[PDB]
């Protein structure tokens, strides 16, 4: 398996949370461990 | 673990107990049968037939 | 003097993607992914790096 | 001034024939005798000397 941060089909069992904004937390995003704000972006990612 | 009384689970690049947390891009299952002795053999770098 | 400080600086937030032999330059994935006997062999590596 | 510059030289070139804690100062040696993912610890080992 390829552990490089990309769409992934398979995850391990558990429970997703709320999604909370503006607010400093503790996130945990398709394995992607971090701290900080989350915020509506501007962004223009591609659909992919 | 509930496979087998000593089954050899030795994973490269990862923890045994972290694989329930971690979400997987493309996973593949290669199966087939060999020797005890030449387990070993299957692993990165490794010699033999 | 401005651009040799400036260079400086961004030079050391480059130096922020090396992983010095370290499975991965992020400390949350190898710490996510590893057990804490191979976890510290890789942070080690990269926080000496 | 030549002597320092001359010197310093040949430290660096002195500090190619060391192991660093390593089991050899040549790479090609340690890749032959060891296994890749334990022969690449000691070339990283190396690398950093």
């Amino acid at each position: 398996f390829e552990l490089l941060h990309a769409p992934a089909t398979v995850c391990g069992p558990k429970k997703s949370t709320n999604l909370v904004k503006n607010k400093c937390v503790n996130f945990n995003f398709n394995g992607l461990k971090g701290t900080g704000v989350l915020t509506e972006s501007n962004k223009k990612f591609l659909p992919f | 673990y509930n496979l087998a009384p000593f089954f050899t689970f030795k994973c490269y690049g990862v923890s045994p107990t972290k694989l329930n947390d971690l979400c997987f891009t493309n996973v593949y299952a290669d199966s087939f049968v060999i020797r005890g002795d030449e387990v070993r053999q299957i692993a990165p770098g490794q010699t033999g037939n | 003097v401005v651009n040799h400080n400036a260079q400086a600086l961004n030079t050391l937030v480059k130096q922020l993607s090396s992983k010095f032999g370290a499975i991965s330059s992020v400390l949350n994935d190898i710490f996510s992914r590893l057990d804490p006997p191979e976890a510290e062999v890789q942070i080690d590596r990269l926080i000496t790096g």
